[PDB]
């Protein structure tokens, strides 16, 4: 506190508050969760409609970095767009220098070191974003990663980013995710969103579900749950 | 980066430079040392005690050679010392690449002090917190110099840097003379380091380097145990 | 100079002469024409001597640094890509005849060919060097799909010795190498 | 006293002190971690615990043992983001030794070059001085095994028994009472004191699955991370 | 705090740009009027000493043979603006064999004023009035240090410009003539300054379609004073 | 108040105030309304006089033959983004020989305005760009903001007292997809007349209407051709 | 060649306690002389000279660049320069223009500043030092100067016979050359004094 202006200064007890201040700016964003089954990764983002003039698919938070890699950002949306273009550019140089797809374990290291560099100098500020990284391969399986604004990056089986970070992972861990298929996961992700405050004190919302795994043959794309609409049909039955 | 480029040092209204006088306080609170110019050699000695019984002694050295006839010690803070040592190594070879001849000890101090000058005037960096003692026997007569973090230098007969230096300054004045031998000079160099040492002095508490005309030589603990073997 | 590479079911088999010449004078009489990069990946070099030694040091620096980060054994196709990125970029400056071969856990034995141009292609067997033009008719009338390891060591020994028959840039001594999942067996053949 | 901007940037205070680096000495202590290194023999042992608070959090992506080269391993304490960026320099400049000079880097030479990078961040301003700590091990031919330790201030030393993290003052006091009768360190005397120091400073007497053990020995100079089965073999071996 | 070099207000504009408008208020007054026959223009010299030479103070300069000018506020910054305004109309003739229009002059002039800071320092303190006869007849324009560029039909800037613009909107109409508008402007001049209006206080500048020559009257102005 | 000085400095509440202040510069400018049908996208702005006899400041400006933009905010940041806008439009004509897709041009703007909202030495761009365009998949209405977020929408109004214009658009957005230009334009300029004080009327000298169509190049009408659009209107219910 | 554009001949010879150096006086373009007072021997401190031969541009250029570096050396250090030290200084100056080289070949002759020990050396156009014990020669007419010095040189010679040997070596060799001549100046130095003499040569 006064000793908290620059990102290159220490507190008298030994922490940087400019990193601490940017972490709870991610806290005010809506909840985006991630989960992986035994043969794929399923994303899911609670996204709220601003007033009415939103045109049903604008400014999405499910990006597409590589052929098999996408993001699940939350926080400052404009800061995540510039950070997503770094990961698009980083995966292109690995293709041009080595001739094959980027491993997700190596991709998250290159991004987190880039986020780390904005937490050291007084000229720039730390980022205000946190996001997810999911991929699938036949020689590596499915992985799911997690990057904070400080730059700590390691793997989970399931996660949540937003207001309800604790309130979502309470009921994620009561799932037998080690053996389910990622078609049964999709109807289970939608009830985790709709339990915790979809439109209670808010106005409206719309669910987005991204999708990667064995059924897509390594491709990353949005779900065909505009087809048959089964996520909302199965989750709205959990009213009682 | 931005390219800020502003120095952190200006004049006082009295006319003194404030940050240079603060850096000498960190020099005076360092490990003590002593250097004596004898009639045939230069003797350097220092105080090397570990904070624990765990610390190895064959890892970090205090007496450090620059050329095969030039050594260099310090009294101040640890990690800032190794910067100007590696700076003085690359600087001393550039004299040898031009002139094909080893550098005299007077000419080396002309340039090392200019390096310590440059961090006092330039932008945003802080001055050193290490004073030095530079020795060597070039062209018959041996030499013993001392450079401060301000950027100046001197030429001593016998001096002492570190803690309790005002006690060692009076003790060297009451013990040194016009000439001694090098073997007599080490005897009065431990007795001035025994003034401010702890309760025990072994082969691994002190560390001594010499300068004969045969070249520069730092001593293994076999000689230093045999030298303090009841000869004071 | 004549270099040779044949893959089989387990891994690959390499082979080369020595005879580093200049003009009509042999400068080096016995020569390691094959160079280790990783524990499972070799390359055999041809062309200018000072050019190929500089490239093989840089690829060993880059690939050796790259596998420690991934904590995985590298791919043979990854190593052949790194020679392509230097030979195609620094063309009109280098004369390199690199052939990359080695075993990989994901794919088994692989043989790649990077000629003086800078292209990259996978082959079943590969020849190269100045003396390789003389055995091009022998190597395709003798090759047969589905060889064992001991047949390929017999295959490349007779194949090199015909290019090493008298031809002035070739001869000397035969250095062979077999790379498989178990280990690397290198031997020197004479008489 | 607080003179000028001594409490904010890297300048001298009165009495020769400087506070922005000795604030980084307890920037390690927010990790909640303790690492112990012991050299006794023709071997060298790292031991460090893991702290897994979540069942959604993975197990393989927690490890602080880092493999620099085949003969040199290290452990990192302090904050996680500054730790992994410090290792990226250590992996990089260990390979520049092999390229420029043609042989394997000594463990003594590498700890110099790492501490010289931490020098300039103390020397130059507006550059944050990397609040983390590194401990090395390795085998030197004709010199035996070595254990080194680097500081954020740029200070290094080599010594036989090492503590780091939070509880140095309790563990180093235990090891001086341990290493005063220089008994026969026989590669299981080394591992047992590496456990019984940490099992009494923390005072846990813990399950076989919360620590890591890095090892190097002059019979197999490769760096080697122990398996959960053989970690349990040494743990029940001291049950007397 | 209170808003240093480059920092937004909690409500509105940059105050460095806002304080640049106030520096024009300590300048000298000037009036420019557009008429369908041509563009007339006037200024007050504010000569202090008799030893101070009168014809060294310029306020009307010649950008080109069909483009006049007027300035107020800081004289030191105005010489930078007039320099490249003469250059980039000359670059346009070099590559197009034609005269640059009066509007597209100040497009290039307003690019350079919106460049203060450290990007590749301070804003300017000078307003300008540009008269000229392009292919669309006679024109009259005005710019400020904020880069806000606009077309005017009759404009007065400088010191006491607020009281000038009040009476100026009454005497203006669309069907003026050039001989009428010149004496209509200097009546406003002697009602806003304090010295006796003679041939040394003020100076005029007229540009016509058929008379692209003579952007500067000199002691024919003595006839206009005695007629009013 | 000490956190309210730079773009770099975070707050103990987690909100950078300098980005929050550049939103306030958008509310200084006048109102402008953009909307679209299935085939036609029309944006209508409102001029403001400087004096009683100066020309009114223009708002709508042509960019490309299929892209036109409106403006609200600083005129310094207006023409600075326009010169970046026109350079990117002709590079795709010179290289790819195709017109730009509208949705990916605006992504270049969010990358453009992101750097001066993070690095010290340049303020954020105080600007309120509304964008209408034609890619291969029909018309679009875009808005930007000085927080470097860009919003796809079917109708939008920004500027001074533009909340009353938004209320008119929400209760008539169901009618916008079917009606053609003879009323789609005067669906839009019925929304501007609630952003006015209740005593004066939208005349011919203070309004601009720009139309880009599926078979129509982007055309700006002002001060002479507004009279075929202002005919056939009712008054305000006073 | 480029070396044969102006001509020249510089000879040094070692005696018992003394050392001598000699050069010609003719300045000229390829076949046309200009003047007979062109200096080719320059003093660099007491009891230590240097001679230059080759292209007349680089003779006047290097002798000013070496004087630029000598005065800065003799002020940072109160001592004078040793003859070994100057040879390392000239070889540094020629090697910096490795591919843009000066067209001259220096000859250094002088005594030790402390003892009486003489020193002679010569360098190539890119800076290869070469010390001898009897004589060094440089210039266009080099092969004629080897024929005179291999037959007339004696090991231990007084300053009387050393002057007479280097006189007959320079006169008989340069008169065989076409582009060199028009006068010969001889410097003979020792511990006590410096003697400069000019010889009566053919002026054709």
């Amino acid at each position: 506190t006064g000793y908290d202006l620059s990102a290159s200064t220490f507190s008298p007890d030994g922490r940087v508050f400019q990193v601490e201040y940017a972490m709870k700016a991610v806290e005010n964003s809506s909840t985006a969760i991630g989960i992986r089954c035994k043969d794929g990764v399923v994303f899911g983002v609670e996204k709220l409609v601003l007033s009415k003039l939103y045109e049903e698919g604008s400014n999405k938070r499910l990006f597409n970095v590589d052929r098999h890699v996408g993001m699940a950002v939350a926080g400052l949306l404009a800061d995540a767009r510039s950070l997503a273009d770094i990961a698009r550019e980083e995966a292109s140089n690995f293709r041009s220098n080595f001739g094959y797809n980027i491993p997700l374990k190596h991709l998250a290291d290159r991004v987190a070191m880039y986020v780390h560099a904005y937490t050291l100098y007084s000229a720039v500020r730390p980022f205000g974003c946190s996001f997810m990284l999911g991929s699938y391969s036949v020689n590596d399986g499915a992985q799911l990663y997690m990057i904070d604004p400080s730059g700590v990056s390691y793997g989970y089986w399931g996660c949540a980013i937003g207001k309800a970070r604790q309130a979502a992972k309470t009921e994620i861990e009561k799932l037998q995710m080690k053996e389910m298929t990622c078609r049964d996961i999709v109807k289970e992700v939608a009830k985790i969103i709709y339990i915790v405050h979809d439109e209670v004190k808010d106005k409206a919302f719309e669910l987005e579900l991204s999708w990667v795994g064995e059924l897509t043959n390594g491709r990353h794309e949005i779900v065909p749950k505009d087809i048959r609409e089964e996520a909302e049909k199965y989750a709205k039955e959990s009213l009682k | 980066e931005r390219g800020y480029s502003f120095s952190l040092t200006t004049f006082s209204p009295s006319g003194k430079l404030v940050q240079i006088e603060y850096a000498l306080a960190a020099v005076a609170g360092g490990a003590p040392s002593v250097g004596i110019k004898a009639a045939n050699g230069v003797v350097l000695a220092t105080e090397k005690k570990q904070k624990s019984i765990l610390y190895d002694e064959r890892s970090v050295h205090k007496v450090e050679p620059i050329t095969k006839h030039i050594g260099l010690v310090y009294s101040g803070m640890g990690p800032d010392y190794r910067v100007l040592v590696h700076r003085a190594r690359k600087l001393a070879q550039q004299y040898y690449l031009v002139y094909q001849e080893p550098i005299p000890t007077a000419q080396l101090v002309q340039r090392v002090a200019s390096v310590m000058q440059e961090y006092t005037q330039s932008g945003g960096v802080r001055p050193f917190g290490v004073s030095l003692l530079i020795c060597g026997w070039n062209e018959g007569r041996p030499y013993l110099f001392q450079s401060d973090p301000s950027g100046a230098y001197f030429a001593w007969k016998a001096t002492a840097m570190g803690k309790n230096y005002v006690n060692g300054k009076t003790f060297l004045e009451k013990r040194y003379n016009e000439d001694l031998e090098l073997e007599d000079a080490i005897h009065t160099a431990i007795l001035t380091l025994k003034e401010s040492f702890e309760g025990q002095m072994t082969e691994d508490n002190i560390e001594v380097g010499i300068c004969n005309e045969a070249g520069f030589r730092r001593l293994t603990p076999t000689e230093v145990k045999d030298y303090l073997a009841a000869i004071a | 100079t004549t270099i040779m590479a044949v893959q089989f079911d387990g891994g690959v088999v390499l082979g080369a002469d020595s005879r580093t010449t200049t003009g009509s004078y042999i400068a080096n009489r016995v020569t390691d024409k094959l160079t280790p990069i990783h524990d499972r990946i070799f390359c055999c070099r041809s062309g200018s001597a000072a050019d190929t030694q500089a490239v093989a040091d840089a690829v060993t620096y880059q690939l050796g640094f790259h596998s420690i980060e991934l904590n995985e054994p590298p791919l043979v196709h990854t190593a052949a890509s790194l020679f392509k990125e230097m030979c195609y970029r620094y063309r009109e400056d280098l004369m390199a005849g690199i052939i990359i071969a080695g075993w990989d856990p994901q794919e088994g034995g692989q043989v790649y060919s990077v000629p003086m141009g800078g292209m990259m292609v996978r082959q079943s067997f590969a020849i190269g060097g100045s003396g390789s033009s003389y055995i091009y008719g022998y190597v395709d009338a003798t090759y047969r799909e589905g060889m064992t390891k001991e047949e390929c060591l017999q295959f490349t020994a007779n194949a090199l010795a015909l290019a090493m028959e008298r031809d002035g840039s070739s001869g000397g001594v035969i250095r062979l190498a077999a790379i498989a999942e178990s280990g690397v067996e290198r031997q020197v053949l004479l008489g | 006293s607080s003179a000028g901007f001594d409490r904010h940037i890297t300048i001298f205070s009165p009495e020769g002190r400087l506070y922005q680096v000795e604030y980084a000495f307890k920037a390690i202590n927010q990790g909640g971690l303790t690492s112990v290194a012991v050299r006794g023999k023709d071997c060298a042992v790292i031991v460090t615990q893991k702290k897994v608070p979540d069942k959604l959090l993975d197990s393989s992506t927690v490890t602080h043992l880092f493999k620099i080269t085949e003969n040199i391993g290290c452990v990192m304490t302090g904050m996680t983001a500054d730790s992994r960026s410090q290792v990226q320099r250590a992996r990089y400049e260990a390979a520049n030794w092999k390229y420029k000079y043609g042989y394997e880097i000594p463990v003594d030479m590498l700890c110099k070059r790492i501490a010289d990078i931490s020098q300039v961040y103390t020397q130059n301003a507006e550059m944050r001085p990397l609040g983390c700590c590194m401990i090395l091990i390795g085998i030197d031919e004709e010199q035996g095994p070595q254990v080194y330790k680097c500081d954020p201030a740029g200070y290094y030393c080599g010594f036989k028994a090492t503590a780091a993290g939070v509880k140095q003052t309790e563990s180093t006091s235990f090891l001086e009472k341990k290493v005063k009768k220089k008994f026969d360190w026989t590669f299981e005397q080394t591992v047992e004191t590496a456990i019984t120091c940490l099992s009494t400073v923390l005072s846990i007497d813990f399950k076989p699955s919360e620590i890591e053990v890095g090892v190097v020995t002059v019979e197999n100079p490769k760096f080697r991370i122990l398996t959960e089965a053989e970690i349990d073999a040494h743990l029940v071996a001291l049950a007397e | 705090y209170d808003r240093g070099v480059n920092t937004f207000s909690p409500e509105g504009r940059l105050f460095q740009v806002e304080y640049a408008i106030e520096a024009i208020k300590l300048g000298s007054t000037a009036i420019g009027i557009q008429t369908s026959e041509g563009v007339c223009l006037a200024v007050e010299k504010r000569i202090t000493s008799p030893l101070m030479e009168p014809s060294s103070i310029e306020k009307i300069v010649e950008i080109d043979a069909h483009i006049g000018c007027a300035m107020s506020g800081l004289i030191a910054d105005a010489k930078t603006l007039i320099d490249k305004a003469r250059v980039e109309t000359q670059n346009h003739w070099f590559t197009y064999n034609e005269t640059m229009t009066v509007e597209s002059v100040t497009q290039a002039v307003s690019n350079l004023a919106l460049q203060f800071g450290e990007e590749d320092s301070r804003p300017f303190g000078v307003a300008l009035l540009f008269g000229g006869v392009d292919e669309k007849g006679p024109q009259l324009f005005h710019m400020d240090p904020s880069g806000t560029f606009v077309q005017c039909d009759a404009r007065a800037i400088g010191s006491a410009s607020e009281g000038a613009q009040s009476s100026l909107q009454e005497v203006y109409h669309k069907s003026m003539t050039l001989k009428e508008a010149i004496k209509s402007s200097l009546i406003i001049l002697k009602q806003v300054m304090e010295e006796k209006l003679n041939a040394t206080n003020i100076e005029l500048a007229t540009v016509q379609p058929g008379q692209n020559f003579h952007m500067f009257t000199k002691e024919e102005l003595e006839e206009v004073i005695k007629d009013i | 108040n000490q956190y309210d000085n730079d773009v770099t400095v975070w707050s103990p509440q987690g909100r950078i105030h300098q980005i929050e202040y550049a939103m306030e510069a958008v509310k200084q400018g006048s109102a402008t309304v953009g909307l679209k049908s299935k085939t036609h996208a029309v944006l209508v702005a409102l001029k403001r006089a400087q004096s009683e006899l100066a020309a009114h400041q223009k708002k709508i400006l042509h960019v490309d033959n299929h892209i036109g933009i409106s403006i609200a905010g600083l005129t310094a940041d207006a023409r600075l983004l326009c010169n970046f806008m026109r350079q990117e439009c002709l590079d795709s004509r010179f290289v790819f020989d195709r017109p730009l897709p509208v949705s990916r041009l605006v992504s270049l703007i969010g990358s453009k305005t992101q750097i001066p909202t993070q690095r010290y030495g340049r303020r954020p761009y105080g600007v309120g760009l509304l964008i209408a365009g034609y890619d291969d998949m029909g018309p679009h209405i875009f808005q930007t903001c000085p927080s470097a977020n860009y919003f796809d929408c079917r109708a939008m109004s920004i500027g001074a007292r533009s909340q009353s214009a938004r209320t008119y658009l929400e209760r008539h957005m169901s009618e916008f997809m079917e009606c053609n230009l003879n009323e789609l334009v005067k669906h839009g300029l019925r929304a501007l007349r609630e952003t006015l004080p209740a005593e004066q009327d939208l005349t011919t000298k203070n309004v601009s209407i720009g139309i880009v169509g599926k078979d129509l190049e982007f055309t700006i009408y002002d001060d002479d051709d507004v009279s075929p659009f202002l005919e056939g209107l009712e008054e305000r219910p006073q | 060649s480029i070396m044969s554009y102006n001509g020249g001949a510089v000879m040094a010879m070692k005696g018992k306690n003394c050392v001598a150096i000699a050069a010609d006086r003719r300045f000229g373009i390829q076949a046309q002389m200009v003047t007979t007072d062109f200096q080719k021997i320059f003093p660099m401190g007491d009891r230590l000279y240097i001679g230059l031969a080759g292209l007349a541009t680089d003779v006047q250029t290097v002798a000013q660049r070496l004087k630029f570096r000598l005065n800065l050396y003799e002020l940072k250090e109160g001592r004078q320069i040793k003859p070994y030290t100057l040879m390392s200084m000239v070889a540094n100056l020629l090697y910096e223009k490795r591919f843009g080289p000066y067209y001259t070949e220096p000859v250094i002759a002088g005594l030790d500043p402390k003892t009486f020990k003489p020193f002679i050396c010569s360098l190539d156009l890119i800076g290869c030092p070469m010390v001898t014990d009897d004589f060094v020669v440089s210039g266009t007419c080099a092969e004629q100067m080897y024929g005179m010095c291999e037959s007339l040189w004696e090991p231990n010679m007084d300053p009387d016979h050393l002057f007479e040997t280097i006189s007959q070596a320079m006169l008989n060799a340069v008169d065989r050359d076409a582009v060199s001549g028009m006068g010969v100046i001889v410097h003979i130095i020792e511990k006590d004094k410096i003697t400069t003499r000019t010889l009566k040569a053919r002026m054709d």
